[PDB]
């Protein structure tokens, strides 16, 4: 997994590169991850 | 219901598109989101007639 941009939360278009077993999910628009931005499992 | 950006910090990049839409400041004194003395907001509209 990645991220890009400038900022996060909001105000901003931002970069998400998520990576996993399969999916790439790829989003321009926006995505709630806070100042330490990690993806839940369990 | 066409607007122009007229205002930035910088020159644009190639194929570079700026959505966000901030009180634009060109002073010492921060506009602190009122848009007062030395803050234009940068979406002017065109006036098609």
């Amino acid at each position: 997994g990645w991220i890009f941009g400038t900022t996060l939360d909001s105000k901003t278009q931002s970069l998400l590169i998520v990576n996993n077993a399969t999916n790439v999910v790829i989003k321009v628009c926006e995505f709630q991850f806070c100042n330490d931005p990690f993806l839940d499992v369990y | 219901n066409y607007l122009y950006r007229l205002l930035r910090k910088s020159k644009l990049k190639p194929f570079e598109r700026d959505i966000s839409t901030e009180i634009y400041q060109a002073g010492n004194k921060p506009c602190n989101g009122v848009a007062g003395p030395n803050c234009y907001s940068p979406l002017q509209s065109y006036g098609f007639r």
